[PDB]
């Protein structure tokens, strides 16, 4: 896919170094559009930063500090759109990009901890906030850039905060760069100027020709003056079209208004037009990808399978809330407090997060550690859109056996814009999750375990959507000790996969179940119950059947499908004593009914209306 | 799966006139056997069940006998109402089973219909096409013939013909013909007749009328 | 009293899918049995399937299937037969059916029956044409008028004379299919002699797939 | 917590031009189909229009379909209302709505802004007195009131003795005169025996003007 | 066009009682009904919506119902927080439009009104205009109208009538009338009178314009 979700994290140090890295590889990989933010920190020496070459639109805001690494490659990238910004006053931010300044003597021939030179030559447009650069002991050319062509003319906000120190005399600008405004010494990076050398009034243009005036709806430089020549879309791109809108979806008739449905209607996403929305987010009747659905719309679940927000006539169901929805929105963890709107919740939106506080107590709050056995809240959940976080679990519970209905976890509120679980601090042998069939978007940690097992046997591929998705290992419990001591999956589970020790826990198994097991087989001549098989489940014989091995002893739950009954025969139904039967609809039991002589519960040939005392010798009411 | 094969469907008695009707199982049904009744366009009622115990409201008249495989409703005195179709169910194993219902008709004196002939009226005249109706009423038994005279001719393949279920008190039938005639072609003649043919008609009898005419 | 009432007879097309409700009223549901039978025109009886509803158990006949599905809500007290990928010959009146609780398996209570229409035809409402009493119609002091209604389809159409407050000498006839595919009935009444002349008669037909009520006069 | 800032209302002539603009904040802007109902003076509500942000589509009542246009500006959470082709019949309070559900019933609304139209010039109000007499009061109460009489735009602030007498005194809303000029009362009444010696003063305040008239309403040889 | 309307005008009752709306629409509609309720010059807050269910946050101390062609807005326990404007609105057809209004005001005694009368000042005089000044203060309820009498007869269009709205601590309705007129229209009659048609003094009071003496 050519558009990916950015981080969401600002000074934030990593999880783990070597699962940074590769959490920076795995969002970038070939991305080309970048929805939400893009920052970079914390960059160790000799970093690779290839696979940014290739990113050409940012749509948050870039982010680049305490780096060490000499050159970030980001050539291609072209219009930085500042929809959130960074501190609400920058969309380019680079800071404190070389030494601590604190010893780090350097030995002969080595390069200082920093970045030596910016290098961005296709960089010409920013539609808000401002530029931050300051604290970098080797930059070098910062100083000499023209950053008010850079900036886009709604872009008010030209505040810039640069700084010029630095540790190193660097090299002039090459002369075969124009106005000595260069981005490094190569003869290439010399800026390129398009928004001081227009025609009158042209926002951008190709060069200082009064033909070179862009189309009105372009963001930087155009290869020809048609919409379609644009090298960004300002505002939506349809279909390879630098367009104001995307089409309505609905045409209506100029006297009624009547909604008529349009072939060429087109979805919103981001700054693009969709013809069908993507996966996990949402497709309103207004006509725009999104989230969470507005007021007095909810999801329903669409015969394509697929998921939309449609109108209540009555009142919309009491959805049961998580965390940070809508009411319990800066609401950290679960106390025993809110746990009790927990009740009956067989889908929570939002999140659920578990601070250590939560099972280590808080004295201000009056709030001990939740109880492990106050957990039943959480028994017939089968939904949760959000992430789930994990930072606390009890003792007394070997694992995250909890959750056994869980089905369903989208990605719809991310942790820090990246994660969508995260098991750090615990101390859990497993999952159990037996029920957790898909996991909608962003990427699933489980960091600083050092009891858990059961994460390089899980069925990964068939959970995640896009390959943008991946699963970080780190701090985890030894594989290899694992395996030695043998916390892996066992024979009927299909493929090795599993989720924790034990027979309980298979997303599949070849042979049937009766219940919550993979079983060898089931019990329909040998075995202590009988049970015919039904979908792959050993459904138990009803108890009046007649268990006879070498026959077919039942055909299905109810009675009737006995082979032969037992006790007797209340045709068409087997029974264990042949009962006393009823007159009236109304309940009367006059008895009047016993069994034959091969158990044909017959009705008894005498009447006594009266009721009368004597009884006949079967038990019919003897008549007086 | 169990078959019920009953007695020949055409029992036709006059009143108070034991009637047998016979059913038979195709394989052992113990006494499982109920007898239900049911007059068309309405609903079946239990009138007898377990093969040997009447159910409350019905008649002591309706009595049921049970020998092997073979299953006798019997009634004592034939009466107008005991007209429907009865079907001897079954529910021995899981899907129940029924029979082929015994149309138990009234045998009744040889009735002579009422008949009526109906032109179309002046705004079915003008609706485009003319429909001519014979009508009749009230005949013992069901066979009656029906011919259409356009100037006094044969009309076939186009007359079509419809007869009521036998009344619960006449007992007996009533048939309508329906000639449909474009008016393209229903103005060619001026009289058109209907002739009737039934063994309770002593020679056939005509209604004939001059089209046109009020 | 013990009621049944089905509902969601109508008109249908091949290939199509409609439900069947059956409400119980003046008795629970919870603890007896459900039977959807059929009543095919012109043939015998015939058990569809059962359904009980206390757990939900279902049987189908072995016809139809894996095109019908039943089901059940005690809550609600009541059951639906919902039917898919009818065919031509599923033309029938459809019919719900109890059972007596226990020790008793007859089938005591049943419903009334609805109709189910499978052809591919269009809907045409009914016409209607007053037959006056003639000249040469009468029957000594026996006058015989009534209504031809004609041309509609699907079956039934529910004529009523006088609201149905009166019933002396009514014979309603069977609809027969014309060459046309359109069904036609004609109601016809007896009156008195005397009767004509101070209180002229009127035929309402209704039509339900048509959804057409047509009130007409019948008078010399 | 949803607000809805109008803003851009402001004295505009007769068949004029305004660019009404409805700065959204608080909600996905592009999940709720705004509208713009207008309150007349003294009246029950109407319905404008209402506009679809991705689209751009507008749907509004007949009566304005050839002289109001709606815009969207995604960019900025705004949304502008250009108002053309204007009448007399104009002057209105246009509540800034979110659709609840594309159902056209509303539940946040903005405190809207007074467009006013006409063409009448910002004018200095005009004081006149209401003296009372010995007899034209009843018993031991007075009543002696001040008249603000053609002013044009609104709003006039009336304060008796700097406002030292807040005690049964009735101030009218203003009414629209023939033009776009108002007029109002402000009465009070006082116990009969302060009429002998206490001093009654009326300050009439004008703002948009900046004129500020104190008034002698003492009675002269009533 | 749907013509929403609503009754009665004015709905004037203490706290703690049981009082009705009604909406009333000019088509049927099956339920599109919004009650609105509007404080006097805020912007009006959602009520009701589908005719029966409560907006949320909403006081339970009133819930609407009906459908079709009526709709109706019982209060249970009226509050002081709770005199202000309402409405209906149908979001059901083209074009969505409002209902007209009714006010909920407090009950109370049936004081009658202190009329005062008032003659033109003489700056207005040397003005070049003339106006007539009649007040009314404190009295209950608005039903009261006012006739202005000049001389034998009277006019229209150079009336208009200010009302305060509820007054706080009193409660009642305080009014004033102003005549407007030419300068030369002054000097053509004398008797200037406003009566009052209100259910507090049993006969209407003419008061008396200070000619001579001021
Ligand atoms: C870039 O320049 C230096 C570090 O290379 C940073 O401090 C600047 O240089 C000296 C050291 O503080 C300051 O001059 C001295 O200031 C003291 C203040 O009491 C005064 O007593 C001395 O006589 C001498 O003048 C200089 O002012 C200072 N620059 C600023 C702006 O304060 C500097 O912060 C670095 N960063 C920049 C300039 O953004
Ligand atoms: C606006 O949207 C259109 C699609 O609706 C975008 O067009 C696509 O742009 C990408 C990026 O350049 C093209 O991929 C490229 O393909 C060439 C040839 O295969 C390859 O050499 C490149 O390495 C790259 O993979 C893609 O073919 C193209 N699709 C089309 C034209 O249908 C467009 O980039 C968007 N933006 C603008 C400003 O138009
Ligand atoms: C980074 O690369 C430079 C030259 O490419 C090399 O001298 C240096 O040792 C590398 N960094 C590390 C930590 O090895
Ligand atoms: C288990 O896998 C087999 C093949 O690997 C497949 O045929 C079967 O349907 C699967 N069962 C379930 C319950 O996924
Ligand atoms: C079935 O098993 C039972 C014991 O459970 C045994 O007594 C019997 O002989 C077996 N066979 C039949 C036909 O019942």
């Amino acid at each position: 896919t050519q558009v990916c979700t950015g981080t969401d994290m600002k000074l934030r140090l990593p999880a783990s170094p070597e699962t940074h890295l590769d959490m920076l590889r795995h969002l970038y990989q070939g991305c080309q559009v970048v929805q939400g933010n893009l920052e970079l920190t914390y960059l160790p020496t000799n970093a690779s930063l290839s696979f940014l070459q290739d990113i050409q639109e940012v749509q948050g805001y870039v982010l680049i500090a305490h780096n060490q690494v000499r050159q970030v490659p980001l050539q291609r990238l072209r219009i930085v759109r500042g929809t959130q910004l960074f501190e609400d006053n920058y969309a380019l931010a680079v800071l404190d990009n070389g030494d601590p300044l604190n010893n780090t003597t350097p030995v002969t021939g080595a390069s200082p901890g920093g970045l030596r030179e910016l290098q961005l030559r296709s960089l010409t447009e920013i539609l808000k906030g401002g530029v931050l650069i300051q604290r970098n002991p080797q930059l070098c050319y910062q100083d000499t850039i023209l950053w008010k062509d850079i900036f886009h003319k709604n872009n008010q906000l030209a505040l810039t905060l640069i700084d010029t120190n630095r540790s190193r005399a660097c090299h002039p600008c090459s002369p075969m760069c124009k106005g000595s405004r260069c981005w490094g010494e190569s003869s290439e990076d010399c800026q390129s100027l398009t928004r001081t050398v227009c025609a009158g009034g042209c926002a951008r243009c190709k060069g200082p020709l009064p033909t070179d005036c862009c189309h009105e709806q372009c963001a930087a430089g155009c290869t020809g003056p048609k919409h379609s020549d644009c090298l960004a879309c300002l505002h939506f791109n349809h279909s390879g079209i630098c367009e104001l809108h995307c089409p309505a979806l609905v045409t209506y008739n100029t006297d009624t208004f009547e909604s008529m449905p349009n072939p060429e209607g087109r979805y919103t996403f981001g700054a693009s037009c969709v013809t069908a929305c993507p996966y996990n987010y949402l497709s309103t009747d207004v006509g725009s990808c999104t989230l969470v659905c507005p007021l007095h719309n909810q999801e329903v679940t669409a015969e394509d399978g697929t998921q939309r927000c449609e109108k209540c006539s009555k009142p919309c169901a009491r959805v049961c809330y998580g965390l940070g929805m809508e009411h319990l929105r800066e609401v950290r963890a679960v106390t025993s407090a809110n746990i009790q709107e927990f009740a009956g919740c067989k889908k929570i939106f939002g999140s659920l997060a578990f601070l250590p506080e939560s099972f280590d107590g808080d004295p201000a709050s009056n709030t001990a550690p939740l109880q492990p056995e106050q957990l039943q809240v959480f028994e017939t959940l089968e939904e949760i859109t959000g992430y789930l976080y994990i930072s606390a679990w009890p003792d007394s519970l070997p694992d995250l056996s909890v959750f056994q209905n869980l089905q369903v976890i989208r990605g719809r509120i991310l942790h820090n814009g990246a994660y969508s679980l995260t098991l750090q601090g615990l101390g859990i042998s497993w999952l159990g999750l037996r029920s957790l069939r898909e996991l909608g978007s962003g990427l699933a940690l489980i960091h600083h375990n050092t009891h858990l097992c059961f994460v390089h046997t899980v069925p990964w591929d068939q959970l995640f959507r896009n390959p943008h998705q991946a699963l970080l290992h780190t701090a985890n419990r030894p594989e290899d000790e694992c395996v030695g001591e043998g916390l892996a999956c066992h024979q009927l589970c299909a493929r090795g996969h599993c989720w924790g020790p034990g027979p309980t826990q298979c997303v599949n198994c070849s042979q049937f179940l009766r219940g919550q097991e993979c079983v060898e087989e089931c019990r329909v001549l040998q075995g202590l119950p009988r049970e015919y098989v039904n979908a792959r489940h050993c459904l138990p014989c009803h108890p009046e059947c007649q268990p006879q091995n070498g026959s077919v002893t039942c055909f299905g739950p109810e009675a009737d499908q006995c082979v032969a009954c037992a006790h007797y025969k209340d045709p068409p139904f087997c029974v264990a004593r042949c009962p006393s039967g009823v007159k009236p609809d109304l309940s009367y039991m006059p008895i009047w009914k016993f069994p034959d002589e091969e158990g044909a519960c017959q009705p008894c040939p005498i009447n006594c209306t009266h009721s009368c005392v004597d009884l006949d010798d079967k038990g019919c009411p003897a008549e007086q | 799966d169990i078959q019920m094969t009953q007695s020949p469907s055409s029992l036709s008695a006059s009143v108070g006139d034991r009637v047998t009707i016979t059913c038979r199982a195709s394989q052992d049904v113990n006494t499982a056997v109920a007898w239900y009744q049911q007059k068309p366009g309405k609903a079946p009622k239990l009138l007898i069940y377990s093969a040997s115990f009447l159910y409350s409201g019905v008649p002591s008249r309706f009595s049921g006998s049970r020998s092997g495989t073979d299953f006798t409703l019997t009634i004592s005195s034939l009466q107008p109402e005991d007209f429907a179709t009865y079907y001897c169910q079954q529910h021995y194993t899981t899907p129940p089973t029924f029979g082929q219902g015994t149309k138990v008709e009234i045998k009744r004196t040889v009735a002579a219909p009422s008949v009526f002939i109906f032109p179309p009226s002046d705004e079915q005249l003008k609706s485009g096409t003319a429909s001519v109706v014979c009508l009749l009423n009230n005949f013992y038994p069901r066979e009656a013939k029906v011919q259409w005279k356009v100037d006094n001719a044969l009309q076939s393949g186009n007359s079509q013909e419809s007869v009521t279920e036998q009344d619960s008190k006449d007992s007996t039938y009533s048939l309508s013909s329906t000639l449909t005639l474009s008016k393209a072609d229903y103005e060619k003649h001026k009289v058109y007749a209907c002739e009737v043919t039934h063994q309770g008609l002593s020679s056939p009898v005509t209604k004939s009328f001059n089209r046109g005419e009020c | 009293e013990v009621q049944l009432v089905e509902s969601g007879g109508g008109l249908v097309q091949p290939g199509g899918s409609l439900r069947l409700s059956c409400a119980a009223s003046g008795f629970n549901i919870k603890d007896t049995y459900i039977h959807w039978v059929r009543q095919a025109p012109g043939k015998g009886l015939e058990w569809v399937a059962r359904i009980y509803p206390t757990n939900g158990y279902t049987r189908y006949a072995d016809s139809v299937k894996g095109r019908f599905t039943i089901s059940a809500d005690t809550s609600k007290n009541t059951a639906y037969l919902q039917m898919n990928s009818l065919r031509a010959e599923d033309t029938a009146v459809y019919y719900c059916s109890r059972w007596g609780g226990d020790g008793f398996y007859a089938m005591d209570y049943w419903g009334q029956g609805t109709l189910v229409t499978v052809s591919s035809a269009s809907t045409k409402g009914p016409s209607v044409f007053p037959l006056a009493p003639s000249s040469k119609s009468t029957s000594g002091g026996t006058a015989a008028l009534g209504c031809l209604v004609k041309d509609y389809f699907p079956e039934p159409v529910t004529v009523s004379w006088n609201s149905g407050a009166l019933t002396s000498g009514v014979h309603t006839f069977p609809a027969v299919l014309q060459s046309s595919g359109l069904y036609s009935l004609s109601s016809v009444v007896t009156v008195p002699s005397s009767s004509l002349g101070t209180q002229t008669y009127i035929c309402n037909v209704n039509h339900k797939p048509s959804n057409t009520k047509v009130d007409k006069k019948v008078e010399p």
